[PDB]
């Protein structure tokens, strides 16, 4: 609504600014001002789009989770309850509006690979994020929702992405992720993790330097999961 | 345990 | 307003909570509540208001330093500097915002010294926020509002409170910034900085371990500062 | 120039 009488490129612009600035919810109001101009992202455009809601959205869960805890260790008045519905109630809609964002309509215009699993990895973290604060009648449908999302991103990746592919890559460590933390699969998300990094490795030999340097970070990651986890 | 960073 | 139906130990129970969990606006938001109860603060609840919005602003003023910054070199369109005025009017706001419970009606009802000097401190510092990003006509009003807040902190200070305090030693500080960053005096800035610590130093000797440790933590900054400046 | 810093 609100970014309406902007221009496009003047969003794309101030999303750039503010990022400098470290203005992230400012980001993700131009990135969102941005999306709804109805037309496809850029790839540049697509990671704006997720540095703005993932710095948002990363320090509403770090909140909830200080406040989380200190609910449990009290478990005094309602206060520490009522101050972490506040934080979960934001921290959901925000969710929602990023979903909003990918259901209307951008996952349905994506047609190419690198966009259709980007947007589709979105989807499944989002959905994730939802699943760590839910507790409700529909906390297994929205588990559901992340695996489906995360499951589609996975299957297009493998048809249509060499293993090394850094959005292919990071979908792996997420999906692994949610798997160990909110699926309560440990050995899934060990498996996945180490299949990912075995096929990675051994199509380092394809890529030029800079492509390297960037699939071997998300394989460090992956490998420090795995040694976390076992 | 951590998932894709930003940057 | 939005704060009127929480009661006042609901909103600074909920200021320490936000505290911890870095929620700086929040934290900022029940302050401002709790001010406008119409009370009073005691020592804690006065530092409580002071961190929550010295993160607030700490957070645009940093913000808008960035684009002030990308501005100036610029001298494209008018994005750079529409995002730079969007940013300014909120910190503006914010300081107003702070100035306006300072005068509605915290620093009428101050009597004791500890009280008033922190209040009068806080308008200094507001004003001088104010002030890093004027350019009117009021510009120099700015300054002088700012001015004369610090100078009256500073006799209050000087008269009623030993020069470890570490109230006045912050004041000092910062009111000697003023003079470096805002009123082109760095030979003042020096003097202050200076004669603080070294009327701080010999004081020293009638201190507790802990009362030491806060007064020396403030001359250190004191000391850094004339390291840069000399 | 640093003023006094937030904790
Ligand atoms: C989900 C996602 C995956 C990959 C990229 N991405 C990267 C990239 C992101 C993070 C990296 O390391 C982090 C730890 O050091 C390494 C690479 N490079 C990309 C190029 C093109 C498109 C996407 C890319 C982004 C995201 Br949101
Ligand atoms: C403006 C102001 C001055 C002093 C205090 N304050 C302190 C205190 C603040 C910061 C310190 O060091 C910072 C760098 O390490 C050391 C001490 N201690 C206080 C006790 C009682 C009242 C105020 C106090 C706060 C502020 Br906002």
């Amino acid at each position: 609504g609100a970014m309406g009488s902007m221009e496009r490129a003047s969003l794309i612009q101030k999303a750039k600014l503010a990022e400098q600035a470290e203005r992230y919810e400012d980001m993700a109001a131009f990135m969102k001002g941005a999306v709804e101009k109805g037309e496809e992202l850029s790839c540049e455009e697509r990671n704006l789009l997720s540095v703005a809601y993932k710095n948002v959205v990363g320090g509403q869960r770090a909140a909830w989770r200080v406040l989380s805890s200190i609910e449990q260790k009290s478990n005094k008045g309602p206060e520490v309850r009522e101050y972490r519905e506040k934080v979960e109630t934001e921290l959901q809609g925000v969710c929602d509006t990023v979903l909003g964002l990918l259901d209307s309509h951008l996952i349905k215009e994506a047609g190419d690979a690198e966009s259709r699993v980007f947007y589709l990895k979105m989807k499944g973290d989002y959905y994730r994020y939802l699943a760590e604060v839910a507790t409700g009648d529909d906390k297994k449908r929205i588990i559901d929702s992340a695996r489906s999302a995360y499951q589609e991103a996975m299957d297009i990746s493998k048809k249509e992405m060499p293993p090394t592919n850094p959005i292919r890559l990071g979908l792996a460590l997420n999906f692994s992720v949610f798997h160990y933390e909110i699926a309560n699969s440990p050995e899934e998300a060990i498996s996945l993790a180490k299949t990912t990094f075995d096929e990675a490795m051994a199509d380092l030999h394809t890529l030029s330097e800079d492509s390297y340097k960037d699939s071997t970070l998300i394989m460090q990651l992956l490998r420090d999961n795995l040694t976390l986890w076992t | 345990t951590p998932s894709l960073p930003t940057p």
